[PDB]
């Protein structure tokens, strides 16, 4: 029974634009009222736009205004969304909800689809290593890291003597600068008497790239 | 029938008023009397009935009862607090609601101050939330005061339309009006009887006259001044009135 | 369009009753308006709960248990959602919505709950200054990892020497691990200029009201 | 068994009124016992002052002034002793204690009086790390001298660089010097490498809510 499937996800730059399609099904289309409602990653929802049973209440927001165009085709059951000039800030998850009118709220919301406005395309990690020092230094154990950072391909590896320690190395999740680049820093504790004395040589490698270097941390100077 | 941001108004007036056919019609999903329980409706006059109809949700039937709080009896229709009729309210599901919605039954969601019992407002101002003023244009702490029930056949019961008709029951201080209707039994004759004619209230044998009142008086008196002769309203005819034996 | 603040990060623990609040702003007297409520989880859209105006005009959001309930207080602003029994199915975000004019439709901002099936933690704080190398690269990097905080509720604050700073920094999202609870990082831009020139940066990471901070100066 | 949580060492000057309390458990409705209140200055055994169940309930001690009186809030699980007009002969431990089936005697946790007969003063706090002896002889000790703080409620804390530890620290009881007031001292024992694990210590003490604390690093 009723369900709303979506699709026209994707990745595009700035400036560009797209358009995006909710297919209904179940119930019978044409008698309820359909909204695109958003929600960034890591945010609270906001709602975009409205359009009432063909009833041409189009009501869009005001951040989407001039900007988005919101439309419907009850011949096949679907509704869209084309978005134009696209503020490399609409960066989201897009959902079609249906309208309850009588009792004033939605329902059956349609699993959303993601759409991710870039402007970066492929490059490298750059990797520095964070050397054990005092201040990270506790007692019996101090730690030590490498620092891999501004490559776009999403995939990447640090790991840590070719796979050999595998206690208190933590690899931490990557974050996503303005810049558009991602960035990580995977992290390891190992006793403070064993400060620069084993090896520790932190194993970077892009899979999207063929970058592989090795890295040595070593206490600082 | 009529909205519910303007109720209607109709003034039942001097009349034969029989609220059985009413209550037993079984037809009514909601039956609630306050002043005056039920079945002794049609044994009572009062001056005025005034009776109000409008549609509303089918779990709003809940706030037209004195004393209550919610979008419709706020400002919508306030019934007093010593309310003295009968609310009566009826599933109309098949009447009002139209595949696509029936977008033609608005309600009041925005007012500045609570309703006086009674009262009515039919105008169309846009509301001001926020400080700011409005200039007759919309946005933001500036809304349009009225929105509507879109109702649709395969809604819910309680999101259903209901359709409600209150009664009120006023005495001023005229001289009487409406009541209920008077009910008679058959007349008998050439027996000791306990009779009542339209407020003449006695005892006696009762015999077919043959005497001729004039056509607008209603019983005859002897000399001492005792009835002895009555014309019954429904057949209009003399009976002479003698008292039953005693010795 | 008028804002409706709701406190993230609200919590308790099982059995317990949790009571959530959705604020508007100093106009508008919230017992003006029907107030909704949504749920979310994780990987799913929201969904409708109830919605609540002036006692006798509630309504409930067919499947929503009567745990969950909507109540309205006047001298607040404010709107109240009350769990009463959470369980381990409550984990989601609830937001608060109004609908004035079917011209706009104003969200909430958000509030996560999480019942507490495991004692609290203390957030583990590591700071590093930027490397050597880096700093012969023209540029720097603070780093500060934040682990073991099983409730996830921390937030971060940078400190040059004296004041706080608000620019060049970059924030995770906290995320769960094996042991089922959370870490975090963020990252602090400097020029090595800037670096030198002040003679020590922090941070600062608070969490249920408490705090920990760590500190680092240039050599 | 039950445990009869006390607040220790409230405080107050002469011809003023204390108002002790002594708080059982989330659970048993403390208006259900009748609390019973002794008093023991030092270098004396205990003495009975007076009980108190339900006014009209109530029971003195036969030697025991019309001074101190018992009462009993519900809404808090307390009950509570009033003195009212302290003189320099209330300095003593107050212990609330209940008897519920003649099969154990519930005594509280005990609750130092004393009468100001002079201004407060402020602890002076000194702290010294191991010496090099110590060090060459394989051991370590942190040393932690209060003195002349007249009121003597103090409480002590020890800090690693950023942590609090609880192991290996012993706190003298505070005793009184000529001047009257009071002195206090703390050792901690670690292991030299220990010592030099972590960056610095600290000793905090905290008196009438107030706090000082100072700190030392290795070298
Ligand atoms: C009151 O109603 C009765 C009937 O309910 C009337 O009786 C009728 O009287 C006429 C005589 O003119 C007869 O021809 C009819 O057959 C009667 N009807 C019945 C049902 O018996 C009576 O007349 C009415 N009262 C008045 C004053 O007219």
């Amino acid at each position: 029974q009723v369900q709303l499937v979506e699709s026209g996800g994707g990745v595009v730059q700035p400036g560009r634009s797209l358009r995006l399609s909710c297919a209904a099904s179940g119930f019978t289309f044409s008698s309820y009222g359909m909204h695109w409602v958003r929600q960034a990653p890591g945010k609270g929802l906001e709602w975009v736009a409205v359009i009432w049973y063909d009833g041409s209440n189009k009501y869009y927001a005001d951040s989407v205004k001039g900007r988005f165009t919101i439309s419907r085709d009850n011949s096949k059951n679907t509704l869209y969304l084309q978005m134009n000039s696209l503020r490399a800030e609409d960066t989201a998850v897009y959902y079609c909800a249906r309208w309850f009118h009588t009792g004033g709220y939605f329902d059956y919301w349609g699993q959303g689809t993601l759409v991710t406005v870039s402007s970066a395309s492929t490059k490298g990690p750059s990797v520095f290593p964070l050397a054990p020092s005092s201040k990270s230094t506790s007692g019996g154990t101090a730690a030590l890291g490498c620092l891999v950072k501004d490559y776009f391909p999403e995939p990447v590896t640090v790991s840590w003597n070719s796979g050999a320690l595998t206690s208190g190395v933590h690899t931490f999740p990557a974050v996503l600068q303005s810049s558009g680049l991602y960035s990580l820093s995977s992290v390891v504790t190992v006793p403070s008497s064993s400060l620069g004395t084993q090896t520790y040589i932190c194993n970077v490698n892009h899979k999207p790239s063929n970058t592989k270097v090795d890295k040595k941390v070593e206490p600082k100077s | 029938f009529a909205s519910v941001y303007a109720w209607n108004r109709k003034r039942i007036s001097n009349c034969v008023a029989d609220y059985s056919v009413l209550y037993n019609s079984a037809s009514f999903s909601t039956f609630k009397c306050y002043g005056v329980s039920p079945t002794k409706l049609n044994d009572l006059c009062f001056t005025n009935v005034y009776a109000d109809s409008f549609v509303i949700r089918g779990d709003e039937v809940r706030q037209i009862a004195p004393g209550q709080t919610g979008k419709i009896a706020d400002y919508n229709y306030k019934l007093p607090d010593d309310f003295t009729g009968c609310v009566i309210a009826w599933n109309s599901n098949n009447l009002d609601s139209k595949v696509g919605g029936n977008y033609n039954y608005l309600y009041r969601l925005f007012r500045k101050s609570n309703l006086k019992p009674f009262e009515r407002d039919i105008s169309t101002e846009i509301y001001q939330a926020g400080s700011t003023p409005c200039n007759g244009v919309e946005g933001f702490n500036c809304y349009f005061p009225l929105q509507s029930y879109g109702f649709q056949p395969t809604n819910g019961v309680g999101y259903q339309p209901y359709r409600v008709v209150v009664l009120s029951f006023e005495l001023l201080h005229a001289p009487a009006t409406v009541c209920g209707p008077k009910k008679s039994t058959n007349l008998v004759k050439n027996k000791c009887v306990n009779f009542n004619f339209n407020g003449l209230t006695g005892t006696g044998v009762l015999t077919e006259s043959n005497k001729k009142f004039l056509p607008f008086q209603q019983f005859g008196r002897d000399i001492a001044d005792t009835t002895d002769a009555v014309r019954d309203p429904q057949t209009l005819e003399i009976l002479d009135i003698t008292p039953c034996s005693f010795g | 369009q008028p804002v409706l603040t709701q406190p993230p990060s609200s919590s308790a623990s099982p059995g317990e009753s949790a009571r959530l609040t959705c604020t508007l702003p100093s106009d508008i007297n919230v017992s003006s308006y029907n107030i909704y409520w949504y749920q979310q989880k994780p990987g799913s859209p929201p969904r409708y709960l109830l919605y609540y105006y002036s006692d006798s005009d509630k309504g409930q959001g067919s499947g929503v248990p009567s745990r969950f309930s909507g109540s309205k207080d006047a001298s607040a602003n404010t709107g109240i959602l009350l769990i009463s029994g959470l369980q381990s199915e409550d984990e989601a975000d609830y937001y608060c919505m109004i609908w004035p004019s079917n011209a706009l439709y104003v969200f909430g901002t958000g509030t996560k709950v999480t019942v507490l099936g495991q004692p609290k933690a203390a957030p583990s704080v590591t700071l590093f200054p930027p490397s050597s190398e880096e700093l012969q690269a023209n540029k720097a990097t603070l780093v500060c990892l934040i682990s073991d905080f099983y409730p996830g509720a921390v937030t971060v604050a940078w400190k040059a020497d004296s004041s706080p700073v608000k620019a060049g920094v970059e924030t995770t999202t906290p995320s769960k691990q094996s042991n089922n609870k959370y870490a975090a990082s963020s990252y602090l831009s400097l020029t090595p200029e800037q670096w030198k020139s002040h003679r020590s940066y922090s941070c600062q990471v608070t969490h249920e009201g408490s705090t920990v901070e760590k500190t680092v100066a240039p050599t």
